[PDB]
């Protein structure tokens, strides 16, 4: 199947490369440093915590200081990063809907004489609410999720190495469940929304024509039509919802492992090699 | 947290919409394999013969396995109620004790596990005997005994009746994925072809030819699956064949057979006429019995078109061409049906 | 042989949005010189000759756009 | 040094027949070995026939829940009991193997009881299971031998071991009771008859992809059967055919059954009900309580076993932060140690274990809640639609009654109300437990940080809210810029149809200009949505880290009641990370629950209204 192997990509470089040139050079880097530089404070006051517990059970004294200085600067920087992340949604909105205004201004009018108007005014209200309110959060959150995972993952890597030789089964299988997971999940969604449109469709025309149809009294047809696309959509949720419990089943055995691996890796160091107490509860948390 | 699948529609959105052989299954393949779903079918308890069966049936290197495992559980329970044994008298306790032990020269369970060795596979190393004040180990090695001679008993009968059925494990006799319609004698008739390629007579090899139909009788009859059996049209109107080279199978078509009412366009993919071929037939090397079921839908007729002959008289015998087997060329053939056929002839 | 089958056409013609076959035939055993009798019958060739795919366009609002009188058609049909 | 079984003290004595076998320990451990081995042994060939062969055989026997809970239990504390063993032979030089290794092979006996439990159940044979029901009852015997030689020897309740083995024999009990019920059931050993079996007709028909509901509850738990969906994906692309038709258990029409079967007992017994709004509440509740039940009573040990996570990590810290950190099992009785658990639940490594073993059962509890909540759920918003549909067709079409209420305004009822409903129904779990979440999350940073604690976490309780009222303002920018956006689209579909007219006129700079002067309006708008937005993400993942720095800053500076240990600190940020979590949705569960609320006023209004009934005949 080559067309449908074709099908199965990302697709980052067609649209994602356009909508990151789309976003500038101020508010690209502004963004990637503010988010960087937000988790890097946030990992460097867990760490700070952990030095200052050692330090605890007996360099400086006051450590009280520096934590403040920390925390601060977390706020300051998570407060950046979020009005980076919604001002880069709001431009890009923005100078993307007068492109395709001034696009759509010069079409030539065999473009409208053989394509419906029903794709374009999908691609005109469907995607354009989609970048105007969906896209901008989903991008945060991903790269918000995605680089606190990096975080997680290097500091307990510091703490014991022997995890970080571990990771690579582990992160293998993680690759491949969430591959199959994305190809699985796709199809899934698609399908969720297109067994969705024809039911509320369904609804309003009986709505409209109730007196037709109690005339033919061909109820009872109408009533099996109904059950059979409340169905056909109940059924597409319910698998939905079941790749999802899978997905989160799976990496939660695999996020278990893992706090396993590093529990046990961190206290044998810490038994004999004698490695500081507090840096074994960072690892750990 | 997360988007949390985005719970606030707060407005349904209207969205235009815009533009963005397996009717009919076939419960004999071409290969012959047969799926015909058994639903709702009172079940037989599977006794543990069941399970004897399947044990005769698997594989060769999954049959080492299980037999090297079954030979290894054997030894080492064995050797685990010897230990225990010997422990529950005290020979496994300090020696210099006055109490002669059940076992002789049982010190750790390595040693035990040693002797069940020697007592399971009859070897018998003799360091390690067993002696008298101790009846249970009598019991128990006589229980040892009659079980490791009926396991030896089940592993050779079980590589007995592998050797035996496995020599007859090989099905290679070959049809063609494409059969034809084509005039001979001036009659139309259907045409197939089979060979045999393990080089292996076939003795009394019999071929039978079914239309399968959902033919509703006249009466008003209805029938789902409906076969008819085809004649061969031999010389003599048997159904014994003799393989050697590839044969065409031509059975010809007469008023009485079914096929009285084919056309080319009811050749179309999907109608329900399907021809089953079956060649039964015994293996003289082996003494098997054997069939050979192939199936074949509308799509796969071809109309009208006649083969490659394969026998090339090459000069100290005769060659068979395998690779020009199942290629056929056109011909000058009607899309009369057979009666109108017929008729035609009768009058001119 | 509680009342039986009637059959009706408001004033305000009412459609589905789906194939125009299935439009007219609204859930019937399809009889083909039936249908193509009432189709010519109804006047119905100019529209579904000009529309894009003819006998399977997706009739009926959110779909292709006809007009009053070739709805009042149909649904008479 | 040769690796023993029993002491290799005092040359090894400790395998002597003195005043009886069953008298010496070290005999009746052994003697648990055997029931194991002799399972292992004889079941292994039988099994491995399993793994070698040349879709609807389904069935389930009698009891199928209990033998799966208690085999988990079993293993459970077999791995318990290996955990007990490991620490108390610390002491001697020597293995001593024996305080282990039967407990070991026994969790291997019970994982393989398992296995074989399942290939017998598949393949509907039942008289293969006598092969198991014996062992019970001999794992029965010793096992409950080695109990009361314990008990002869003054052991007690003080030492793990004895609780430990009288635990596991009162599950080899629970489910020998099990093996017998299902020969009581089915009959199959010594019976003339056994009653028929037969599998549920919904998997009747080969057609049907969706089994979860009838797979073994271990299968439930991780979704295994998905495997098989899931690799089909990657093969061929998704469609209708693919997903078969659902269970005859969750039909819409099955549904719609039991929602009209709680309407009706609802209006029998209760003489003066209109089926108003309560009345609808009334219903819902009747029909769908045993299963909301469910997922609740899941959640809430979620969350409990979650807690566990924070508490462990504090164990660890703590007992591995000591200036000695030496330590040494104490008591012991007839030349064997025996550890009590009063310091058994000291050990770093068991606690990890255990804190590993705790995690599991909290993730797959969580997952399993997620999926019955939603699931339930999605029975509703079925039940739901038909009986609106069913409404529909009794509806009269009055001017008043079709008019005040036109197609559009019922479809979005449809659409919207009863999305928010299934919604409602999907965090009705969180609203009785957050509560619980939130209760015990601040309880136990009390105990572990002495004042200051709560004092901090006032911090996030207070911040909830306001992320409330952010939400609430959000909706409302929302919803004006919705206006706008619905204006906007009128002008651009208008603008759009007539294209070619507007590509004739040459007009089409003037009415862009206007569709661009309707989007700056409402892309003011759109800047307060996306700033509030921004206002929200930064206070929920920012609250946290003042919150933090606010307690840990006040304990040490205004309390200063002592130091701030490592375990101290590790447990206070891993549980407030923990509680975290549900304070953020919070919000979100209560403006459901007012939507909720909403939405079956509406719902009730609209089938409180005129009907046209047909006389009957
Ligand atoms: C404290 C000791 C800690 C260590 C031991 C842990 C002990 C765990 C045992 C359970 C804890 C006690 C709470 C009781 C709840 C048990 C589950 C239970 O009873 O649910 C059963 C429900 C109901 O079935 P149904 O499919 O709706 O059909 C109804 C059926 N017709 C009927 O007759 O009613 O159906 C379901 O159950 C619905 C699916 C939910 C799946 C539940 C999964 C949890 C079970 C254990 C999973 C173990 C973790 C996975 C290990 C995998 C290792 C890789
Ligand atoms: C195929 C591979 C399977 C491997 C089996 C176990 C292998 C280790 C056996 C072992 O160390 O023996 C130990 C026991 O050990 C037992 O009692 C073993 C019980 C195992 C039963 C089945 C396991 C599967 C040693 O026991 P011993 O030495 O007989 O004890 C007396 C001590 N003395 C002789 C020093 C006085
Ligand atoms: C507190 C939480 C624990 C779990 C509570 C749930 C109880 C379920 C009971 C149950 O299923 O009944 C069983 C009876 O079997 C018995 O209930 C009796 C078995 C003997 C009981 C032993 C003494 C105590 C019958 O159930 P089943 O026919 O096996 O059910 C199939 C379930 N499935 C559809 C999910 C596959
Ligand atoms: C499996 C086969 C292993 C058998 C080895 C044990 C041999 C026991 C011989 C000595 C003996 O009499 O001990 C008995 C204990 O063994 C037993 O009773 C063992 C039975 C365990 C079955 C599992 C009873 O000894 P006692 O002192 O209890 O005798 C007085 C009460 N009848
Ligand atoms: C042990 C349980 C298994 C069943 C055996 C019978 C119970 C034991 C009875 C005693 C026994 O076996 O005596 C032996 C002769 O009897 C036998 O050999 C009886 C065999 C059973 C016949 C049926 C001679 O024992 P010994 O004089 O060598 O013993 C010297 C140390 N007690
Ligand atoms: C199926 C397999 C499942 C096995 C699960 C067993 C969990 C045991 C956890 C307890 C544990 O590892 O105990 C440590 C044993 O390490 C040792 O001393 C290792 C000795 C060799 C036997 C293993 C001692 O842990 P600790 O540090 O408290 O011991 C004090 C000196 N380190
Ligand atoms: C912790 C305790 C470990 C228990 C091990 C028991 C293994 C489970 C045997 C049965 C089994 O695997 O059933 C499958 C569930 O997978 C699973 O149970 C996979 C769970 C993850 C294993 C690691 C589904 O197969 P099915 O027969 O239940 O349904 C569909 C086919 N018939
Ligand atoms: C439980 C059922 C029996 C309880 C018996 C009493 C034991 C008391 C243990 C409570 C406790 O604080 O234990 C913590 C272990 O973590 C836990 O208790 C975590 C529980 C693990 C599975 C859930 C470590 O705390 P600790 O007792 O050492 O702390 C004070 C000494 N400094
Ligand atoms: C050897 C002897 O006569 N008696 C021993 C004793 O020395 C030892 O302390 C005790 C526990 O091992 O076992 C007994």
């Amino acid at each position: 199947l080559s067309s449908v192997l074709h099908q199965r990509a990302k697709i980052p470089w067609r649209a994602c490369t356009k909508y990151l040139s789309s976003a500038g050079i101020l508010l690209l880097s502004l963004l990637v440093f503010s988010q960087l530089l937000k988790h890097m404070v946030l990992v460097a006051i867990d760490y700070w915590l952990a030095k200052w517990t050692d330090s605890a059970l007996v360099d400086q004294s006051v450590y009280a200081m520096v934590f403040t200085l920390l925390c601060s600067l977390g706020i300051v920087l998570c407060l950046v990063t979020s009005v980076t992340v919604e001002w880069t949604g709001l431009k890009v909105a923005k100078r993307l809907h007068r492109s395709l205004l001034n696009r759509i201004i010069l079409a030539p009018m065999r473009f409208f004489e053989t394509t419906p108007l029903g794709s374009i005014l999908n691609r005109f209200s469907s995607d354009c609410n989609t970048i105007d309110q969906h896209i901008p959060s989903t991008l945060e959150c991903l790269s918000r999720s995605t680089l606190l995972c990096v975080s997680a993952l290097t500091v307990i890597s510091y703490v014991t190495p022997v995890f970080l030789v571990a990771l690579l089964p582990l992160a293998v299988v993680c690759y491949f469940i969430q591959k199959y997971f994305r190809v699985a999940s796709r199809d899934l969604q698609q399908l969720d929304d297109t067994t969705q449109l024809p039911l509320v469709s369904h609804f309003a025309e009986t709505v409209e024509g109730l007196t037709t149809i109690r005339a033919f009294r061909y109820e009872a047809r109408f009533q099996q039509k109904l059950l059979e696309y409340t169905d056909s959509n109940n059924i597409a949720s319910l698998f939905l919802t079941a790749a999802n419990r899978w997905l989160e089943v799976c990496m939660e055995y695999i996020g278990a492992c893992v706090v396993l691996i590093a529990a046990a890796t961190s206290i044998s160091n810490s038994l004999h090699r004698e490695l500081s107490a507090g840096l074994v509860g960072l690892g750990l948390t | 947290m997360l988007s949390r699948k985005g719970i606030i529609p707060e407005e349904y959105v209207l969205t235009r919409l815009a533009e963005d052989r397996e009717r009919r299954a076939r419960f004999v393949s071409k290969k012959g394999n047969c799926n015909v779903a058994h639903k709702n079918i009172r079940e037989q308890g599977r006794f543990l013969q069941d399970v004897f069966t399947t044990l005769v049936d698997l594989k060769w290197p999954h049959t080492l396995l299980i037999f090297t495992m079954s030979f290894l559980c054997s030894w080492l329970l064995f050797a685990m109620v010897w230990w225990l044994i010997a422990f529950a008298h005290g020979d496994l306790a300090p020696g210099e004790g006055t109490n002669v032990p059940c076992v002789t020269s049982i010190h750790s369970f390595s040693s035990a596990f040693l002797f069940s060795i020697e007592v399971q596979v009859t070897i018998g190393f003799g360091g390690r005997m067993v002696t008298e004040e101790c009846p249970l180990a009598i019991l128990i090695l006589i229980v040892q005994n009659i079980v490791g001679l009926m396991i030896n008993a089940i592993m050779l009968g079980c590589i007995f009746m592998k050797t035996a059925q496995a020599h007859r494990r090989a099905e290679t006799l070959i049809f063609s994925k494409h059969a034809v319609i084509t005039l001979r004698h001036g009659r139309l008739c259907f045409m197939l072809r089979v060979g045999d390629l393990r080089k292996s007579m076939i003795i009394s090899a019999t071929i039978h030819m079914q239309v399968v139909r959902k033919t509703t009788s006249p009466e008003g009859e209805v029938v789902p699956l409906h076969q008819v059996d085809i004649p061969m049209e031999n010389g003599v109107g048997g159904n014994s064949i003799f393989l050697v080279a590839p044969l065409i199978i031509y059975h010809v078509i007469d008023s009485n057979s079914p096929l009285y009412d084919l056309a080319p366009s009811d050749l179309h993919h999907h109608q329900d006429l399907e021809i089953i071929v079956i060649l039964e037939g015994v293996v003289e090397t082996t003494g098997i019995t054997t069939q050979a079921r192939t199936s074949y839908l509308a799509d796969e007729i071809l109309w009208g078109q006649r083969f490659v002959p394969i026998v090339a008289e090459e000069d100290g015998r005769y060659s068979v061409d395998y690779s020009k087997f199942g290629n056929t060329v056109k011909v000058p053939t009607p899309l009369c049906t057979a009666r109108q056929l017929d008729e035609d002839r009768s009058l001119l | 042989l509680s009342r039986g089958p009637v059959a009706y056409a408001s004033q305000k013609p009412w459609l589905l949005n789906a194939t125009v076959e299935e439009n007219i035939t609204f859930e019937s055993p399809f009889n083909k010189q039936r249908y193509k009798m009432v189709i010519e019958a109804c006047s119905l060739q100019p529209d579904i000759d000009i529309l894009p795919h003819g006998d399977q366009t997706q009739i009926g609002e959110r779909g292709i756009n006809l007009s009053g009188g070739q709805r009042q058609r149909i649904s008479v049909a | 040094m040769p690796l023993a079984f029993c002491g290799t003290e005092n040359h090894s004595a400790a395998y002597r027949v003195d005043q009886g076998v069953l008298n010496n320990g070290c005999f009746v451990d052994a003697l648990n070995v055997v029931p194991h081995v002799f399972l292992l042994f004889i079941t292994f060939p039988i099994l491995f026939i399993g793994w070698g062969s040349q879709h609807s055989t389904w069935l389930h026997f009698p009891g199928h829940n209990l033998r799966w809970i208690l085999t988990f239990i079993l293993l459970f504390v077999l791995v318990c009991e290996i955990a007990e063993g490991i620490l108390s032979d610390g002491v001697t030089e020597s293995r001593h193997l024996h305080l282990y290794m039967p407990a070991g092979m026994a969790f291997m006996a019970a994982i393989t009881s398992v296995v074989y439990y399942h290939n017998i159940e598949t393949s509907n044979f039942p008289k293969l299971l006598i092969a198991l029901l014996i062992y019970w009852t001999l794992a029965f015997i010793t096992k409950t031998i080695k109990f009361v030689k314990f008990y002869d020897h003054a052991i007690g309740f003080s030492q793990l071991r004895f609780c430990l083995t009288g635990l596991l024999v009162i599950l080899y009990g629970m489910l020998l009771l099990v093996e017998v019920n299902v020969i009581r059931v089915r009959r199959y050993i010594f019976f003339k008859t056994p009653r028929e079996v037969k599998p549920p007709e919904d998997l009747q028909d080969l057609g049907v992809r969706f089994l979860q509901p009838f797979v073994n509850l271990l299968s439930k738990g991780t979704y295994w059967w998905m495997n098989a969906f899931i690799k089909t994906a990657h093969k061929k692309p998704i469609d209708l055919r693919a997903i078969a038709k659902l269970p005859i258990a969750m039909r819409a029409l099955t549904n719609y059954q039991r929602l009209c079967v709680a309407f009706d007992a609802q209006a029998r017994k209760d003489t003066q009900s209109p089926q108003g709004a309560r009345a609808i509440w009334r219903a819902l509740c009747h029909a769908f309580g045993r299963r909301l039940i469910l997922s609740s009573t899941f959640r809430i040990l979620a969350d409990l076993l979650g807690f566990a996570g924070p508490l462990c990590i504090f164990g660890i810290v703590d007992h591995l932060g000591k200036e000695n950190h030496v330590f040494q099992p104490k008591t012991q009785f007839l030349g064997v140690y025996f550890v009590s658990s009063q310091e058994f639940l000291g050990n770093a490594y068991v606690l990890a274990v255990l804190l590993f073993l705790a995690l599991l059962l909290q993730r797959t509890f969580l997952q399993a809640s997620y999926y019955v909540a939603i699931e339930t759920g999605i029975n509703l918003r079925g039940a739901i639609q038909t009986k609106i549909y069913n409404k529909i067709m009794h509806m009269s079409t009055s001017n008043l009654s079709m008019g005040e209420m036109t197609a559009g305004q019922i479809c979005n009822l449809v659409a919207i109300d009863t999305n928010q409903l299934m919604w409602f129904f999907f965090l009705c779990p969180n609203l009785w437990t957050m509560p619980v979440q939130i209760i015990v999350g601040v309880i136990l940073l009390y105990y572990i940080l002495g004042v200051s604690a709560l004092i901090g976490a006032a911090v996030i309780i207070l911040l909830a809210p306001v992320q409330y009222f952010v939400a609430t303002k959000l909706s409302q920018a929302q919803r004006t810029t919705l206006e706008h956006s619905n204006e906007r689209l009128k002008q651009t579909n208008e603008m759009l149809r007539g294209m070619k007219l507007l590509k004739l006129y040459a007009w089409e700079s003037i009415f862009c200009s206007r569709v661009e002067v309707t989007r700056r309006k409402e892309m003011t708008s759109l800047r307060a949505f996306a700033v509030y937005t921004s206002i929200s993400i930064f206070m929920n993942t920012a609250i946290p880290i003042a919150a933090v720095l606010i307690t840990f800053v006040g304990h040490v500076s205004f309390f200063k009641e002592s130091d701030l240990s490592p375990s101290v600190a590790f447990a206070s940020l891993s549980l407030f990370h923990i509680l975290v979590t549900p304070l953020f949705l919070l919000s979100s569960v209560v403006r459901s629950t007012v939507k909720a609320l909403v939405s079956v006023q509406k719902l009730s209004e609209f089938l409180s209204s005129a009907e046209i009934r047909e006389e009957q005949c």
